[PDB]
């Protein structure tokens, strides 16, 4: 499993703990799970740094009187969410997940949708990178920007739970 | 060649509307041309409907546009989306001209619009030439809709009575 | 460089839509590049004109910036039928280069007698471009100038 | 519904005045247009028949157990159900909304055989309930396992009586709630129920839409 | 076709008249077209505003007495001559009524399932079928605009044309009936037999939302 995407930069194939060399035929869901990881880690990333100088315009709710403008950067954002808004959050998270993307197939743990590729999700209507160099190129720069977004977020979650911002001081 | 294109909207019955016949008599090398512009039209339009919508709900960045001499992004969105372009900097305006400019000439030498009708390579969505036909047809006539709905909107914010469904 | 013309520029090449040179002589398309021509350098002339008079007006004293308003402030009878004597020459000896059998045709030159390069259509096309922007920049100076009363220097 | 209304009424049969028969439904089809009317031809006689029958028990006596109970009883049983609490309402609907949803699982009904009813499916069909996430005693139709031993011929004579018995009931709840409110509409009536809010209209008496 | 104009006039008025038109519309050219399609154009435009004036009557009869949609909108405006009904009506209203009309009469040109255009050999007044082709419309409606419940649908061709020549018929007189009734709330002592009927009006009645030019100086 040495030859496959993501063993592309300075340390080459990196496992310390050997998860891929004790069991190389679970290569395929740790796969999906980092992509997943990396994915939702690029959206939060993003989400972190925009929030800070963009805001919606309105109201959230029109009933709990609560602004766009008003839910201060991180947390406490999510904090003063009413609780519809909360559920429908997660509604469009399970449907999005169960039904659309669906990133496991299998009754309880979940190996990987039929001889697709670990993250194949979507389908059909997606930009399929043809030029065999290019779709590798561009599935090593996702991998590897899904990694970098993990460690930020990371990072930005363990600021926000010690201040009230994600900036670490002397920012 | 124009009978080939893709622009042949159901809503003219699925033929070429050209009734001024403003390409019976144009040739290839102008007649991807001329495609290539409307497609450039539709990109713009597009991206300055949304623009549009964004300044006239009010959104705004949060911060100074233009330290030395005040101007926040506030101040742009509150003077409305047409007043408020001259509130933008006169080296601001230069500036994004110049990245648009260097983006244009990238463009222009990599893919010519007398060679490449409006086709800059982009990935692309699908597979399967009807799917993409279809697809084609729908960024045409989303364009469209943006070329008449921006002007729609600079007509309504210069000129109040016009364009009766106007929202702000 | 098509139809032994000079033209066909990056951004957009053979622009002839409405298939104006379509099955057309060559006589109407020696025709068509004498007015191209001649149209380009007369704006050339226009916008450099406005635009060092807007500032440097030296040769009558205070003279206004507004270009119609110059045209009209000053300029006795004499001096405007001085200027249409000198291009009516020039326009005569237009028609005399027309009247030649060796008719390149916005050409005075006569350059069919020495060796061209590549570099010659090169500056050929420098000097029709450079008469295609001052001819939309002359018309919207003079549009201006009517609809503020400042000239190209001023509004600014 | 085909021509076969000869067998639930002669005389009449096949009345249809707005035609109905053939206006494609979404653009599902002629027989899914057939599949879809019959389905509430007897889904709103099954409501009404059980809600006419349901009046006529609600208005004398009450179950005696506490929430649902010591309100007023010589009033309009349409504002019996504006005097329920707020939960009550929601999960009257809720539970309703099980069974439409659970009836509708088309991998249910071809358990038994059957098929969603416009797509070739038997009209009024409510699955036997036994696939279920968690076991339960007690079924909806036949809960005591008693009357599907019945010969085809009292099913189908059932089915027609099922019909006949709901078109007279529709009328019969309909008109009767049309009592309640403007009064003096059934002269036939006319000596029962107040009051004018709307029946239509389950949540009035709690808050407003806008 | 100036042959099957006759044709379609011996059934209009027997023999008693005819191919009757004093200055002559039939026979031309237009915009730059054929005989053929000028005269399926005079067709449909005369089918057109028989079928509009038609409706407009009814509801002429309807709005003048009394009959009205209870609502929300239309309670608030209390009157009575038509015409200042439809003055005191909201902008968006009117705005609303004139482009649902200009949708379906762009649909009515679109001819995606009948092959001929009126023009180019199809029937005059031919509004085609929503259902016909239910891949070519934006989102699905049912109920076409004619024949919503398919009441003819199956019924044979003489009943059809006997139809189209009632209709014909019927929508001329309504042409003369509402343009009665229009000059009645414009010119009083005009169109006798209705004087003691309809209310003075005055705000060029041939042009909606704003008022004020009207034909004063005659
Ligand atoms: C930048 C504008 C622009 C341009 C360059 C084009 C170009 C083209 N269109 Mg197109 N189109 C546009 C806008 C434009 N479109 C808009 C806004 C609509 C919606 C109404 C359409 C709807 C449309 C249809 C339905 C079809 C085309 C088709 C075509 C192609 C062939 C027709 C042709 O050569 O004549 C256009 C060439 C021009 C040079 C037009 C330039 C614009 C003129 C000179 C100015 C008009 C001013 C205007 C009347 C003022 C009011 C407009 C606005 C303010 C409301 C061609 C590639 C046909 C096609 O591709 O079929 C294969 C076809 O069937 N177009
Ligand atoms: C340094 C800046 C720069 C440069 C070099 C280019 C270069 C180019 N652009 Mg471009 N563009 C830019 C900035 C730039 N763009 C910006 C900021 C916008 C707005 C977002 C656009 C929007 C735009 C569109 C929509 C189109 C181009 C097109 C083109 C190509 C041909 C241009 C042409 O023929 O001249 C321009 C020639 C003209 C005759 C001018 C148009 C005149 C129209 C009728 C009136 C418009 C008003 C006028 C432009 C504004 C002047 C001020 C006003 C008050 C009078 C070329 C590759 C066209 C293209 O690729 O088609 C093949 C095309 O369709 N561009
Ligand atoms: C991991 C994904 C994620 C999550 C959980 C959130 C969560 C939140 N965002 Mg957010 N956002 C994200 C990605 C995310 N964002 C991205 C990728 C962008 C664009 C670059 C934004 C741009 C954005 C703006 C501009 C605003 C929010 C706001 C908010 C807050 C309330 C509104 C809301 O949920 O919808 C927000 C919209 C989305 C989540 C759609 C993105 C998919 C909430 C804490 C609002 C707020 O008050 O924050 C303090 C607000 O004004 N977001
Ligand atoms: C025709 C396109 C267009 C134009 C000319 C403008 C022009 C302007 N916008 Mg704007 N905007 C646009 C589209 C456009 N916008 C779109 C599509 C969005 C939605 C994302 C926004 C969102 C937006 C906000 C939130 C703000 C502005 C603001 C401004 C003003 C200050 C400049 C600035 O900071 O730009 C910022 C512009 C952007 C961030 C969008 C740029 C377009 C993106 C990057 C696509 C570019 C495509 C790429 C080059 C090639 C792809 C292939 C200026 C008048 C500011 C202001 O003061 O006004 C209220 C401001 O706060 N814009
Ligand atoms: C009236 C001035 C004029 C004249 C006579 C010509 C003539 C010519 N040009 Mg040319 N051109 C002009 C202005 C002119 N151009 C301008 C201003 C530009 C910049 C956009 C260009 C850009 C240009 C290119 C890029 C190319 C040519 C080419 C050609 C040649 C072949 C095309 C043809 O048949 O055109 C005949 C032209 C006419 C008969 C003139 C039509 C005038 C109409 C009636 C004007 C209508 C109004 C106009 C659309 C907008 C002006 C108003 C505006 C200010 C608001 C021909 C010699 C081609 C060439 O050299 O091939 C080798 C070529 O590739 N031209
Ligand atoms: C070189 C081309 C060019 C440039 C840079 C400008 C530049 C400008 N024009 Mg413009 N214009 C041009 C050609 C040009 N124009 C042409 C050819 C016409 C004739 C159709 C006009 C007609 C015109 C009008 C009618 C107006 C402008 C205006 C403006 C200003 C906004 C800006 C300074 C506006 C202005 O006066 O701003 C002060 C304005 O109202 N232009
Ligand atoms: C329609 C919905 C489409 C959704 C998908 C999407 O939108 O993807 C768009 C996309 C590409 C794409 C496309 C496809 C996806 C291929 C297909 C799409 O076409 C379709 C529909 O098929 C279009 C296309 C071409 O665009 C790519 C998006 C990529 C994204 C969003 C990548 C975020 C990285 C963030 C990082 C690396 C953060 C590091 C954070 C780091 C390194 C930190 O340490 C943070 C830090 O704070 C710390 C902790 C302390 C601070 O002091 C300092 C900083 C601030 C440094
Ligand atoms: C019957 C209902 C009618 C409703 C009205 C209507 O229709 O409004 C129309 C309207 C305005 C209007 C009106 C009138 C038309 C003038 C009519 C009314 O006047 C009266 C009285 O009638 C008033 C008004 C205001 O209503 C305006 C319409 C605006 C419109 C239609 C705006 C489309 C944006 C598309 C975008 C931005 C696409 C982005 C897509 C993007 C950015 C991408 O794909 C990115 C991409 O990476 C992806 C994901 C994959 C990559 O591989 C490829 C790339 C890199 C490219
Ligand atoms: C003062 C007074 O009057 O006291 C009155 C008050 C009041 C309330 C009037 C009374 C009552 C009771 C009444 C009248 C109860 C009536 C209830 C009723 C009649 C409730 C209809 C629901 C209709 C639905 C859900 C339609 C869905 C329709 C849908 C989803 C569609 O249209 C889909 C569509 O697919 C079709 C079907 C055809 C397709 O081709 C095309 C499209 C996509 C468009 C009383 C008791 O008499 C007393
Ligand atoms: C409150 C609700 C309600 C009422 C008031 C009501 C009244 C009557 C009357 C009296 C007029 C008759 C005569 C009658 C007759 C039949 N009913 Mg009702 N019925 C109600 C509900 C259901 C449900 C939920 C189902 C059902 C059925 C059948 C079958 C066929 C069974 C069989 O063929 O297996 C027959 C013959 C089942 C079904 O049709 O499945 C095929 C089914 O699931 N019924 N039913
Ligand atoms: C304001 C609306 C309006 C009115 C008041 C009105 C009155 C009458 C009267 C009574 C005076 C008759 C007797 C009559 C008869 C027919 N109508 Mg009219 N009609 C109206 C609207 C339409 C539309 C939209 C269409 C239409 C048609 C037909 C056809 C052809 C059927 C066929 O050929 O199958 C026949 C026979 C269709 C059409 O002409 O198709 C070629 C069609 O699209 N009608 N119609």
């Amino acid at each position: 499993v040495e030859t496959e995407l993501g063993a592309t930069g300075p340390l080459g194939y990196w496992d310390p703990f050997g998860f891929s060399v004790r069991n190389p035929e679970r290569f395929n869901r740790y796969r999906a799970v980092e992509l997943k990881h990396g994915r939702i880690a690029m959206a939060a990333t993003t989400g972190y740094m925009v929030q800070s100088f963009l805001r919606w315009p309105g109201y959230l709710s029109t009933s709990a009187n609560i602004k766009f403008a008003d839910l201060p950067n991180g947390i406490a954002a999510f904090k003063a969410i009413p609780p519809a808004g909360l559920f429908q959050i997660l509604l469009f998270i399970g449907a999005m997940e169960a039904f659309t993307w669906r990133y496991y197939e299998g009754p309880w743990p979940g190996k990987v949708p039929e001889g697709k590729a670990p993250g194949d999700v979507a389908g059909d209507l997606w930009v399929r990178y043809t030029d065999p160099e290019e779709k590798a190129f561009k599935l090593n720069a996702e991998i590897n920007n899904g990694r970098a977004a993990m460690m930020g977020s990371l990072g930005m979650l363990m600021h926000d739970h010690i201040l009230g911002t994600w900036v670490p001081p002397g920012f | 060649a124009v009978t080939d294109l893709v622009g042949a909207s159901t809503e003219v019955s699925n033929k070429v509307w050209d009734p001024l016949k403003l390409s019976e008599n144009m040739d290839e090398s102008n007649l991807k041309l001329v495609r290539a512009a409307e497609l450039k039209h539709c990109r713009v339009a597009m991206l300055a409907t949304v623009g549009w919508l964004w300044t006239a709900t009010g959104t705004h960045f949060e911060g100074m546009l233009s330290t030395s001499s005040g101007v926040s992004f506030a101040d742009v969105a509150a003077a409305g989306p047409l007043l408020g372009a001259a509130k933008v900097p006169a080296a601001g305006i230069w500036q994004m001209i110049a990245a648009i400019g260097a983006l244009e000439v990238y463009w222009e030498n990599k893919y010519p619009a007398a060679e490449c009708g409006g086709d800059f390579g982009v990935p692309r969505v699908t597979q399967d030439p009807a799917k993409f036909k279809e697809i084609q047809l729908a960024e045409l006539k989303n364009g469209r809709l943006a070329m008449i709905g921006i002007i729609s909107f600079a007509c309504a914010e210069a000129i109040p009575g016009s364009v009766p469904f106007y929202p702000f | 460089k098509v139809n032994g013309m000079v033209g066909d520029c990056k951004p957009l090449g053979y622009f002839d839509p409405l298939g104006f040179s379509k099955d057309a002589s060559p006589e109407t398309m020696a025709k068509f590049r004498e007015a191209e021509l001649k149209h380009g350098r007369v704006a050339m002339l226009a916008c450099a004109g406005m635009i060092t008079a807007d500032k440097f007006h030296p040769l009558f004293g205070g003279k206004l910036s507004s270009n119609p308003l110059l045209a009209i402030t000053q300029v006795p009878k004499l001096g405007l039928l001085q200027i249409l004597l000198f291009i009516g020459f020039m326009e005569v000896f237009g028609i005399l280069n027309s009247r030649r059998p060796d008719y390149e045709p916005g050409n005075f030159l006569g350059t069919s007698q020495w060796e061209t390069t590549p570099t010659w259509d090169a500056y050929q096309l420098r000097e029709l471009n450079n008469g295609r922007l001052a001819m939309f920049g002359a018309i919207g100076m003079l549009t201006h100038a009517y609809i503020t009363g400042k000239g190209p220097l001023e509004l600014l | 519904l085909p021509e076969l209304s000869k067998k639930l009424n002669p005389v009449l049969g096949y009345w249809d005045p707005l035609n109905l028969a053939e206006l494609n439904f979404w653009g599902a089809g002629d027989d899914a247009t057939v599949g879809f009317l019959r389905h509430a031809e007897i889904k709103h006689g099954r409501v009404a028949m059980a809600a006419f029958v349901g009046y006529c028990v609600q208005s004398n006596v009450h179950f005696p157990w506490a929430p649902f109970n010591s309100i007023p009883t010589n009033i309009a049983p349409a504002e019996q159900w504006a005097q329920l609490p707020e939960a009550a309402k929601w999960q009257i609907i809720l539970f309703v909304g099980f069974l439409e949803v659970y009836s509708e699982h088309s991998f249910i009904l071809e358990k038994y055989g059957q098929k969603h009813y416009m797509k070739g499916g038997k009209p009024g069909f409510f699955p036997d309930f036994d696939t279920m996430v968690h076991p339960v005693p007690l079924n909806l139709w036949d809960p005591l396992k008693a009357y599907k031993g019945a010969s085809a011929e009292r099913k189908a004579d059932g089915l027609l009586k099922e019909v006949n018995n709901g078109r007279l009931a529709m009328i019969g709840i309909m008109g009767f709630c049309a009592e309640a409110r403007v009064p003096g509409a059934v002269p036939a009536l006319s000596n029962i129920a107040h009051y004018a809010g709307d029946p239509m209209a389950p949540f009035a008496a709690n808050f407003h839409l806008p | 076709e100036s042959l099957s104009d006759l044709k379609t006039l011996a059934t209009g008025l027997n023999p008693v008249v005819g191919y009757w038109d004093p200055l002559k519309l039939g026979e031309a050219e237009f915009w730059d077209n054929t005989n053929e399609e000028t005269i399926g154009w005079l067709r449909h435009a005369e089918i057109k505003h028989g079928r509009v004036a038609m409706a407009g009557f009814v509801g002429f009869i309807v709005q003048a007495n009394g009959i009205k949609f209870p609502w929300a909108p239309f309670n608030a405006i209390t009157s009575t001559s038509p015409p200042e009904q439809w003055d005191q009506l909201p902008d968006a209203a009117k705005w609303q009524i004139i482009l649902g009309v200009g949708f379906l009469e762009w649909w009515s040109e679109i001819r995606v399932d009948g092959t001929p255009h009126y023009m180019k050999g199809g029937k005059p007044g031919y509004v085609p079928d929503f259902d016909a082709t239910p891949d070519q419309l934006p989102h699905w409606v049912g109920l076409n605009l004619y024949d919503p419940l398919k009441w003819s649908k199956g019924a044979s061709a003489e009943k059809k044309q006997k139809g189209l020549l009632t209709e014909l018929n019927n929508g001329r007189l309504a042409m003369l009936g509402i343009m009665g009734f229009v000059s009645e709330a414009k010119v009083p002592g005009s169109v006798p037999l209705l004087k003691g009927l309809v209310a003075p009006y005055t705000g060029e009645v041939m042009a909606p939302f704003a008022t004020d030019i009207d034909w004063s100086s005659w």
